[PDB]
């Protein structure tokens, strides 16, 4: 019964209760919002080929 | 607008009020001198009193060039405000 003796808690128990969320890596907040402030260039800038300014207020001509 | 306007150059605007565009006229019985000035440019002519009443002949008529329509631009303007 050498074995009771050993730790009873598994090198994989230790594994998953140490590592139990997988982290937020850095750069996934940049290509997020990037990729989400890309659609507030798109429609929001007065240089953009897609512009809402057209679309919201119509110009009087 | 009506068909005939009774204004210009007879109780006019004789002077700018901002900066950013410096207007002087100045009325004769006749005609007037007006000088206007905006940015670096500058120009002067002659405004006959009768050459005012003729601008109110045919009229401007503005209209909205809207890419559905004026309802639809003045609804997505509000879900966009």
């Amino acid at each position: 019964d050498r074995v009771l003796s050993l730790p009873a808690v598994s090198k994989n128990q230790v594994l998953e209760n140490v590592f139990h969320t997988a982290p937020k890596a850095p750069v996934e907040h940049l290509e997020k919002m990037v990729s989400a402030n890309s659609k507030v260039y798109d429609a929001l800038n007065l240089q953009s080929k897609r512009v809402l300014i057209w679309q919201v207020k119509p110009a009087l001509f | 607008l009506t068909t005939f306007t009774f204004s210009g150059l007879q109780d006019a605007p004789v002077a700018a009020l901002s900066g950013s565009i410096k207007l002087n006229v100045a009325a004769k019985a006749g005609k007037a001198e007006v000088t206007v000035a905006a940015g670096a440019a500058k120009a002067a002519t002659q405004v006959s009193a009768a050459a005012l009443r003729k601008l109110s002949g045919s009229k401007i008529s503005l209209a909205e060039v809207a890419r559905i329509s004026v309802l639809h631009s003045s609804i997505q303007n509000y879900l966009l405000s």
